[PDB]
C-alpha cells in the first residue's frame, strides 16, 4: 500500500509510511548471506570483519525510507518530511527534522504520474502540479503495481485540497 | 545508468585498477608456495591470474546498474530516477565504453597468457621438455597423490590444445565467452546502434549468456599450488635438486598440491572505494556556502536576489530550494530559477504572500545579511523550445515565470553562434486579470526585443500583453479559431509547438481543434500540443 | 636412531648348496637397501640395488626380495671363488644414524676334509747371533680350520711366548693355512737340544711330530 | 671411471689431516652423492660421512658429528679433514660415491682402494728380510718349502713377490701380529719340488714406503 | 529496411584484428607448427586491407573511417569479384580453413566465419558493394 491515511478532517489530512514486511524480511535475507559468507567458509583472518561490515552497510543502505506529507489548511503551509534510517534513530533525541515546505494557495492540482522500471514492471506515484511551473513528486520512492491504492489517494487528495 | 561525472573518479578508477594488477601480480609471483607450479609455467602465471583479478571488479561494476534494478524489484520500491539534460546522460555513456574497453584489453591479455600456458603444460606431459619438467609433469600417476600438470593426456602439442579446450571446463566457456564479448562490442559499434536499434538492442542481450559462462568459468580449480600443510614437511629449499629420489627418501616425502580456496573476495575492495569517492564528491560539491552578490526592488513586494555559487549548472526551467537558518532552521522552500544558463547568478524572483517570505524583510533588512542555502537544481529540464523552429508560447496568470528563463536565454545563444539558434519568433501570448504585480517581466519584454534591434532585425517581436476580463490588449478572450491558420500557412509542414501554463478549464479547448486541423501527410499544417507535460 | 641388523653371522653352505641371509631394519625403509660383497682384498663390490634389482655383469644368481622391514638375499649356484663378506645398507635415514651398514656375514665354502701338511723351519746363524731367535713350523692345505698346535722343547710344555696366524680361505679350493713361531732369546737357546710341535687335526689319525736337533743348522 | 684417493699416515695423536679423493674420468655434477666410509683393519664397514655433488647438502654419523669435515672442491677432489685424533681411528678409509639410478633407488659402485691411516705415539721402523733355511733334510714326497720372516716394521705398508712378482704359484702371506714390543711381524712362503733347488732364482722382496726401504735378498739353499 | 552488411563489415574486421593478434602470438612465441601462424598472420593482413571501406548505403549517408578514400581507390576495380557479397562470402569461409588448425588463431576462425554467414545473409537479400564517393 501506499500511504496510510493518519488524520482526516476538515483542517488536516496527515499522512504516514513506512517500511513494511518486505523491506525488513528483505534486510534479513542479504545480513543473513553477508554473514553465512563471512563465517561459514571465511578463510582469511581480519577480512571476515571487513566482509560482515560491507554487508551491514549494504544492506542498510537498500532500506526503505519514512515518509510524512501532512496537509494543514488553516494557514495552508503544506509540508512534506522523508527519514532514513540514520534521520529515524537520529530523531530519537526529539531534537527536530527539516522538512520541504510548499505553500497550499499555489498547487493547482494532483496528477498521477509514472516511473519506468527497465526489467520489472512499472513506478507509481503522485505529484503536485505547482502553478509556478514545476512538479513536486509527494514521496521520493515509488510503488510497483497497486494502481488503486495510488489512484484512490490521489482522489482523497483532490476531495480534500479543493472541492471542484 | 550510473556514473560519476568526474575527473577525480576517473583517476582514482585507473589508480585501483593498476594497484590491484600489481598487487595480485606480486602476490602469485613472490611467495615460496608458488614455486614449482611457476617453475613449470615460467612467468606466465602472474600475467595470466592477475587480469583475472581486475577484470572481475570491472565486469562487477558493469553488472552493478543491473543488480540495483533487480534490489529495487525486492523491495517492491524504486527511488525517482534523475531526469535527463544530455550532458548527464551523454557522459555516463562514456564511462560505460571506458569500462567496457578496459575490460577488453584485460580479457585479451589474460586469453593471450593462458594460450601460452597451455602449449607448455601440454608439451611438458609428453617427452619434449627438459628434464625439470617432465619429471614434475608426471605425478599423479599412481595413489596417494595430487598431479600439478592439469594436462593429464599424451596426445600431441597441436592438436592437444584443441582437445584441452574443449575436454576441460573453464576452456570451453572461455571460447563461449570470448566469442559473446566480440559480439557484443562489434554490435555495439557507431552506424549500427544511431541508425539502427532492433539489431543492437536485440544482439546486445547476449550479455545474460556471457555472465553466465563467466559465473560457471571459475570452478574446480584447475591451477593448483602446493597446500600449506605439505609445505612445512617438505622443505623445498632442499629437496630441490632432489626430483629423482622424491618419496623413496625420508627427508623428501612427495608434495601435495591443492587450488586456491573456493570463496575468497579480496577484489571488492575496488567497488568500495570507488563509491566512497563518488560520495565525497558528492560531499564537497554540496558543502560550499552561497554568498550574496545583488539584491534588488521591485514594485509592491517582489524582491529579486543575485547569488553566485561555485560548482552550479544553473540549466534552464528547474527548480531549487531557498533556506534561511535565522527565520528557520529546518525549512526547505521552492523556487523557480528566472535566469538563463551560461550566467553567473541565480535570480531567483521571490514575491511576500505569506510570513517565511516576509522574514527576508523585518530580519533583513533592505533600508550583514542572512545566510542563504541552496540545495540544487532538481525538476526535468525544458530544452524542446531550443530544438524547434516556430514556437507558440502562451502563459496564464502567475505562470509565466517559467517563460523569462526562456527568454533571458534565447538571446545569449544568438550572439555566441547564431546559426544553431533555430528558433523564427516567439507568438507569446500573455493573459492575466491585470499586471498589478508582474512589472519584472513587462520590463524585460521591451528590454529584449528593444536591444536586439542594434544588429537590425525584428524577427521575434510579438509582445501581446492580452486583459480576459475586469499595449495590445483584447479586453476579452483570445479566439484561436483562425488566429492558428493565418500563421500556419507560411510554412508547409508546421511543426509549431504550443506550451500551455493553466487550467484544465481551457487545456482541452485547444487539442480539440489541433486534430481538426492536421490532415495526412508530411505536407499539412498542425500544432502539437504537450498537455501538463512541458 | 636406526638399528640395522642380519640375522645370521656365519652360515655355511657345501659346494653346489644355497645360501639365505636376512636382513632387519628398525623401521620400514621403502625398499632402498643394496648388498655388497666384500672379498679379503679389494673394496666391496656392488650386487643389487632396490631389494630386487641387478647390478651391470652380475650373474642372475643373485637374488633378493623383501617388503616393509624384513629384506632377504638369496645365493643360488654357490661355488668357488665365492667365499667374502656381505652387507646391507639403507639409503632411507641419514640424519640420526650410527652405522647404516649392516652387521655382515661369513659365509664359508664347505668341502672334504683334507690332511694337513705339517713343516718344520730352524732359526739360521743371524737370529742366533743377534736377539732372540725363532722356529716356525708351519700347516698347509687343509680345509677344516680346527688345527692345533703344541709347542714341546726337551719333551716339556713350554707356552707364554707362542704366536700363531692362519691366513685367510683362497678362492680356488677352499683351504688354510697357519704358521706358529715361538720367540726364544740367547739366555736358554744352549740349553735345550731337540724341540717340535705336536699337530693334531681332525684329517689326521694321531698327532705328528716333526723332531729336530739343534747345532745341526 | 676410476677413483683414488691418498693423503694419510702415521699421525700423533690428537692431530688433524685431511685426505683428498680424486677421480679421472668421472665429473662430480648432477645429483649423485658422495659417500666416505671407512673399516677397521678385520671388521666391519663404518659410515662415517656422505655428501651431495649438487649443492652443498652434507650427512655424518652421529658418533662423528663435528669432529669430520666434507668438503667437494675443483669439481674433481673432495676432502675429509679429522681433528683431534685418537687411538680409534685407525683404520682404512675408503672413498665411494653414491650413484643415484634410474627411479631413485642408489647404489654404492666405483669404489676406491684404500689409505692406511694409522695413530700412534711410536715411530717408524725398518724390518729386516731374515731368510727362512729351504728343507734341505726336511723333504716330504720330493717337494720342500722355502721363504723369509720380517720383524719389525709399524705402518704394515709391506708387499711381498717372488722374483718381483715373476712366480706367483703356491705363495702364503700370512697376516701381520702384534708383539709385546709394540711391533708387527709377518711371514710368507712358496712349496717348490724337490728338483727346483737347482734354479736360484728365489729372492725376497719387501716394500716399506715410510722408512723408505727396499731391501732385496736371496733365499740361499742350506749348504751345511 | 535493415541491412547486414554493416555488422558483417565490423565483424570482419575484427576478426582480421583477431588474427593477427593469434598469428603474432603463434610465430613470435615459437610454438609447435607455427607455419600456420605466419599463414594466418598473411590472412589476417589481407583480411584487414580487403574491406577498410564501410560500403555506402542506398538510403541516406555513411560516415567513412579514416582514410577513406586512398583504399577505395584501389578495391574498386573488381566488378564481379567485388560488389557481389556471394564473392565475399566464400572468400572468408575459404581463408579460415587453414587457420583453424592451432589453438591460437582458433578465435580467428570462427569470428570470420561467423563475419560470413551475416556476409551471406545480407547477400541472399540482395545487396551490392556500392562505392563511396
Ligand atoms: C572501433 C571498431 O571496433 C572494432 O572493430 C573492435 C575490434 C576489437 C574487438 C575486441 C578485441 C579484443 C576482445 C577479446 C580479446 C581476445 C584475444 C584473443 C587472442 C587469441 C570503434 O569504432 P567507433 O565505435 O565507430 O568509434
Ligand atoms: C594494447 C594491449 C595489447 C596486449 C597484447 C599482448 C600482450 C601479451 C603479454 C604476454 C606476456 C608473456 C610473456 C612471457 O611468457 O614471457 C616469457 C616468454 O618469452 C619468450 O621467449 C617469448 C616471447 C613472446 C612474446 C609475445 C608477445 C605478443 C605480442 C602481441 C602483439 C599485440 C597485438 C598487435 C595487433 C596489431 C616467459 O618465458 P620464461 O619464463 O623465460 O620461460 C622459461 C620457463 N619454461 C617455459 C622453460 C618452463
Ligand atoms: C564500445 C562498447 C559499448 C558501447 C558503445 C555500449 C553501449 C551501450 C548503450 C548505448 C547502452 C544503453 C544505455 C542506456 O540506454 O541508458 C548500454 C547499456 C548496457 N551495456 Fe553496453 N556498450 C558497450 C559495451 C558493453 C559490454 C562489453 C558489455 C558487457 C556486459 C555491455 C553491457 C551493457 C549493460 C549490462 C548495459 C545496461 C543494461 C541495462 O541497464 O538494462 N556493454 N551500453
Ligand atoms: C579464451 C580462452 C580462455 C581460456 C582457455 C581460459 C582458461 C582459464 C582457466 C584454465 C582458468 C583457471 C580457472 C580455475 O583455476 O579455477 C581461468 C580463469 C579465469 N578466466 Fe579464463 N580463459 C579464457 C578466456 C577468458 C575470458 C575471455 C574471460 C572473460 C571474462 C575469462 C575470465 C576468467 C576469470 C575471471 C578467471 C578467474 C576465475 C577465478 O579466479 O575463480 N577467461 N581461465
Ligand atoms: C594411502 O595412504 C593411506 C593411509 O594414509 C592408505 O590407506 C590405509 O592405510 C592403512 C594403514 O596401512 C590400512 O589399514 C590397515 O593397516 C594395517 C597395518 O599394517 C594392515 O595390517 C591392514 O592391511 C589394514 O589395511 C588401510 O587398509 C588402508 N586403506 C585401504 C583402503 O587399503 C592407502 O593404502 C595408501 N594408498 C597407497 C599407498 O596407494
Ligand atoms: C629448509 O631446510 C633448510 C636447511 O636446513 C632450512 O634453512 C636452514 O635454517 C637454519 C636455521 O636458521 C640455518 O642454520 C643457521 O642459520 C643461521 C641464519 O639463520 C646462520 O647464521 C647459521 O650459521 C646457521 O647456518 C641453515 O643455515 C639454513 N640452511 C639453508 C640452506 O638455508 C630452512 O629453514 C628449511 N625451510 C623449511 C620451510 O622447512
Ligand atoms: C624420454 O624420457 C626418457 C626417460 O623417461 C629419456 O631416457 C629419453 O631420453 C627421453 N626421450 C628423449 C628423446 O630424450
Amino acid at each position: 500500500m501506499y500511504l496510510q491515511v493518519e488524520t482526516r478532517t476538515s483542517s488536516r489530512l496527515h499522512l504516514k509510511r513506512a517500511p513494511g514486511i518486505r523491506s525488513w524480511s528483505l534486510l534479513v535475507g542479504i545480513l543473513s548471506i553477508g554473514l553465512a559468507a563471512a563465517y561459514y567458509s571465511g578463510d582469511s583472518l581480519g577480512w571476515k570483519l571487513f566482509y560482515v561490515t560491507g554487508c551491514l552497510f549494504v544492506a542498510v543502505q537498500n532500506l526503505e525510507d519514512w515518509e510524512e506529507a501532512i496537509f494543514d489548511k488553516s494557514t495552508g503551509k503544506v509540508v512534506l518530511k522523508t527519514f532514513s534510517l540514520y534521520k529515524k534513530l537520529l530523531t530519537l533525541f526529539r531534537a527536530g527534522h527539516d522538512q520541504v515546505v510548499v505553500l497550499l494557495h499555489d498547487v493547482r492540482d494532483v496528477s498521477v504520474e509514472e516511473e519506468k522500471v527497465r526489467y520489472f514492471g512499472k513506478g507509481y506515484m503522485v505529484v503536485l502540479r505547482l502553478a509556478t511551473g514545476f512538479s513536486h513528486p509527494l514521496t521520493q520512492s515509488a510503488v510497483m503495481g497497486h494502481r488503486s491504492d495510488v489512484e484512490a489517494i490521489a482522489k482523497l487528495i483532490t476531495s480534500f485540497l479543493e472541492l471542484h | 545508468v550510473n556514473e560519476g561525472l568526474s575527473i577525480f573518479v576517473i583517476l582514482v578508477w585507473l589508480g585501483l585498477n593498476v594497484f590491484l594488477f600489481v598487487w595480485y601480480y606480486r602476490v602469485y609471483d613472490i611467495p615460496p608456495k608458488f614455486f614449482y607450479t611457476r617453475k613449470l609455467l615460467g612467468s606466465a602465471l602472474a600475467l595470466a591470474r592477475a587480469p583475472a583479478a581486475c577484470l572481475n571488479f570491472n565486469c562487477m561494476l558493469i553488472l552493478l546498474p543491473v543488480c540495483r534494478n533487480l534490489l529495487s524489484f525486492l523491495r517492491g520500491s524504486s527511488a525517482c530516477c534523475s531526469t535527463r539534460v544530455r550532458r548527464q546522460l551523454d557522459r555516463n555513456l562514456t564511462f560505460h565504453k571506458m569500462v567496457a574497453w578496459m575490460i577488453a584489453l584485460h580479457s585479451a591479455i589474460h586469453t593471450i597468457a593462458h594460450l601460452f600456458n597451455v602449449e607448455w603444460c601440454v608439451n611438458a606431459r609428453v617427452n619434449n621438455s627438459d628434464p625439470y619438467s617432465v619429471a614434475l609433469s608426471e605425478l599423479g600417476d599412481r595413489q596417494n597423490e595430487s598431479y600439478l600438470n592439469f594436462a593429464r593426456k599424451r596426445i600431441k602439442n597441436p592438436e592437444g590444445g584443441l582437445y584441452l579446450a574443449v575436454t576441460l571446463l573453464a576452456g570451453i566457456t572461455g571460447v563461449v565467452i570470448t566469442l559473446c564479448l566480440i559480439l557484443i562490442i562489434t554490435s555495439s559499434t557507431k552506424t549500427i546502434r544511431r541508425s539502427y536499434f532492433e539489431v543492437f538492442w536485440y544482439t546486445h542481450h547476449l550479455f545474460v549468456i556471457f555472465f553466465i559462462g563467466l559465473a560457471i568459468h571459475g570452478a574446480e580449480r584447475i591451477v593448483r599450488g602446493q597446500t600449506a600443510e605439505s609445505l612445512a614437511v617438505h622443505n623445498i629449499t632442499v629437496c630441490e635438486q632432489k626430483i629423482s629420489e622424491w618419496g623413496k627418501i625420508k627427508e623428501c616425502p612427495i608434495p601435495q598440491f591443492a587450488g586456491n580456496p573456493p570463496m575468497t573476495w579480496k577484489w571488492i575492495v575496488g567497488p568500495m572505494f570507488l563509491y566512497l569517492c563518488e560520495r565525497l564528491v558528492r560531499f564537497w560539491r554540496s558543502q560550499q556556502k552561497v554568498v550574496i552578490t545583488k539584491v534588488v526592488t521591485h514594485p509592491f513586494k517582489t524582491i529579486e536576489l543575485q547569488m553566485k555559487k561555485k560548482g552550479f549548472k544553473m540549466e534552464v526551467g528547474q527548480y531549487i530550494f531557498v533556506k534561511c537558518p535565522k527565520v528557520s532552521k529546518l525549512e526547505w522552500h521552492p523556487f523557480t530559477l528566472t535566469s538563463a544558463p551560461e550566467e553567473d547568478f541565480f535570480s531567483i524572483h521571490i514575491r511576500i504572500v505569506g510570513d517565511w517570505t516576509e522574514g527576508l524583510f523585518n530580519a533583513c533588512g533592505c533600508d550583514k545579511l542572512p545566510k542563504i542555502a541552496v540545495d540544487g537544481p532538481f525538476g526535468t529540464a525544458s530544452e524542446d523550445v531550443f530544438s524547434y523552429e516556430v514556437v507558440m508560447l502562451v502563459g496564464a496568470g502567475i505562470g509565466v515565470t517559467p517563460f523569462a528563463s526562456i527568454l533571458k536565454s534565447v538571446w545569449y545563444k544568438y550572439c555566441n553562434n547564431a546559426t544553431n539558434l533555430k528558433l523564427k519568433k516567439i507568438y507569446f501570448y500573455w493573459l492575466c486579470r491585470d499586471t498589478h504585480a508582474f512589472e519584472w517581466f513587462a520590463d524585460l519584454l521591451q528590454l529584449l526585443e528593444s536591444q536586439m534591434q542594434e544588429r537590425n532585425n525584428a524577427g521575434f517581436l510579438s509582445y501581446n500583453i492580452y486583459l480576459t476580463g475586469w499595449q495590445k490588449t483584447l479586453y476579452g478572450r483570445p479566439n484561436w479559431d483562425n488566429e492558428f491558420k493565418t500563421i500556419a500557412s507560411q510554412h508547409p509542414n508546421t511543426r509549431i509547438g504550443v506550451f500551455l501554463c493553466g487550467p484544465e478549464a481551457l487545456a482541452e479547448t485547444l487539442s480539440k481543434q489541433s486534430i481538426s486541423n492536421s490532415e495526412s501527410g508530411p505536407r499539412g499544417v498542425h500544432f502539437i500540443f504537450n498537455k501538463e507535460n512541458f | 636412531a636406526l638399528v640395522m641388523t642380519q640375522t645370521p653371522s656365519s652360515v655355511s653352505a657345501a659346494v653346489r648348496g644355497t645360501v639365505t641371509i636376512k636382513c632387519q631394519a628398525s623401521e620400514n625403509i621403502y625398499s632402498n637397501l643394496a648388498w655388497y660383497q666384500q672379498k679379503p682384498g679389494q673394496p666391496p663390490k656392488l650386487l643389487i640395488y632396490g631389494a630386487s634389482k641387478l647390478a651391470s655383469g652380475v650373474p642372475s644368481r643373485f637374488k633378493g626380495s623383501g617388503s616393509g622391514t624384513d629384506y632377504t638375499l638369496t645365493i643360488r649356484d654357490l661355488e668357488a671363488a665365492d667365499a667374502a663378506t656381505y652387507y646391507c645398507q639403507q639409503f632411507y635415514d641419514s640424519l640420526n644414524t650410527d652405522n647404516a651398514f649392516g652387521g655382515g656375514t661369513k659365509v664359508e665354502i664347505k668341502r672334504t676334509v683334507a690332511a694337513p701338511s705339517v713343516f718344520i723351519f730352524p732359526p739360521s746363524d743371524e737370529q742366533l747371533k743377534s736377539g732372540t731367535a725363532s722356529v716356525v713350523c708351519l700347516l698347509n692345505n687343509f680345509y677344516p680350520r680346527e688345527a692345533k698346535v703344541q709347542w714341546k722343547v726337551d719333551n716339556a710344555l713350554q707356552s707364554g711366548n707362542s704366536q700363531e696366524s692362519v691366513t685367510e680361505q683362497d678362492s680356488k679350493d677352499s683351504t688354510y693355512s697357519l704358521s706358529s713361531t715361538l720367540t726364544l732369546s740367547k739366555a736358554d737357546y744352549e740349553k735345550h737340544k731337540v724341540y717340535a710341535c705336536e699337530v693334531t687335526h681332525q684329517g689326521l689319525s694321531s698327532p705328528v711330530t716333526k723332531s729336530f736337533n739343534r747345532g745341526e743348522c | 671411471q676410476s677413483l683414488e684417493e691418498s693423503g694419510g699416515d702415521l699421525v700423533k695423536p690428537g692431530a688433524s689431516l685431511t685426505l683428498t679423493c680424486t677421480a679421472s674420468g668421472i665429473d662430480f655434477s648432477g645429483y649423485h652423492y658422495m659417500c666416505w666410509v671407512r673399516q677397521a683393519p678385520g671388521k666391519g664397514l663404518e659410515w662415517i660421512g656422505c655428501t651431495h655433488s649438487g649443492d652443498g647438502t652434507t650427512y655424518y654419523a652421529r658418533w662423528a658429528k663435528g669432529r669430520f669435515t666434507i668438503s667437494k672442491t675443483s669439481s674433481t677432489t673432495v676432502t675429509l679433514q679429522m681433528t683431534s685424533l685418537t687411538a680409534a681411528d685407525t683404520a682404512t678409509y675408503f672413498c665411494a660415491r653414491r650413484y643415484v639410478f634410474s627411479g631413485g633407488y642408489s647404489g654404492l659402485d666405483s669404489w676406491g682402494p684404500g689409505t692406511l691411516v694409522t695413530v700412534s705415539s711410536a715411530s717408524t721402523k725398518g724390518p729386516s728380510v731374515f731368510p727362512l733355511a729351504p728343507s734341505s733334510k726336511s723333504t716330504s714326497g720330493g717337494t720342500a718349502a722355502l721363504g723369509c720372516l720380517v720383524k719389525d716394521y709399524f705402518p704394515e705398508p709391506v708387499t711381498v713377490s717372488w722374483n718381483s712378482g715373476a712366480l706367483t704359484s703356491g705363495v702364503h702371506t700370512f697376516p701381520a701380529v702384534l708383539q709385546s714390543s709394540g711391533l708387527y711381524s709377518l711371514s710368507s712362503v712358496v712349496t717348490v719340488p724337490s728338483s727346483s733347488l737347482g734354479t736360484q732364482t728365489y729372492i725376497c722382496n719387501v716394500n716399506h714406503k715410510p722408512s723408505n726401504t727396499k731391501v732385496d735378498k736371496k733365499v740361499e739353499p742350506k749348504s751345511c | 529496411q535493415i541491412e547486414w552488411a554493416m555488422w558483417a563489415n565490423e565483424q570482419a574486421l575484427a576478426s582480421g584484428l583477431i588474427l593477427i593478434t593469434g598469428g603474432i602470438v603463434a610465430t613470435a612465441g615459437r610454438f609447435t607448427q607455427w607455419y600456420f601462424g605466419a599463414y594466418s598472420i598473411v590472412a589476417g593482413v589481407f583480411v584487414c586491407l580487403l574491406e577498410y571501406p564501410r560500403g555506402k548505403r542506398k538510403k541516406g549517408s555513411t560516415m567513412e573511417r579514416w582514410g577513406q578514400k586512398y583504399m577505395t581507390a584501389v578495391v574498386k576495380l573488381f566488378g564481379p569479384f567485388t560488389r557481389n557479397y556471394y564473392v565475399r562470402a566464400v572468400l572468408h569461409l575459404l581463408l579460415s580453413v587453414p587457420a583453424g588448425f592451432l589453438l591460437a588463431t582458433i578465435l580467428g576462425t570462427a569470428c570470420l566465419a561467423i563475419a560470413s554467414g551475416i556476409y551471406l545473409l545480407a547477400a541472399v537479400r540482395g545487396e551490392q558493394w556500392t562505392p563511396i564517393e
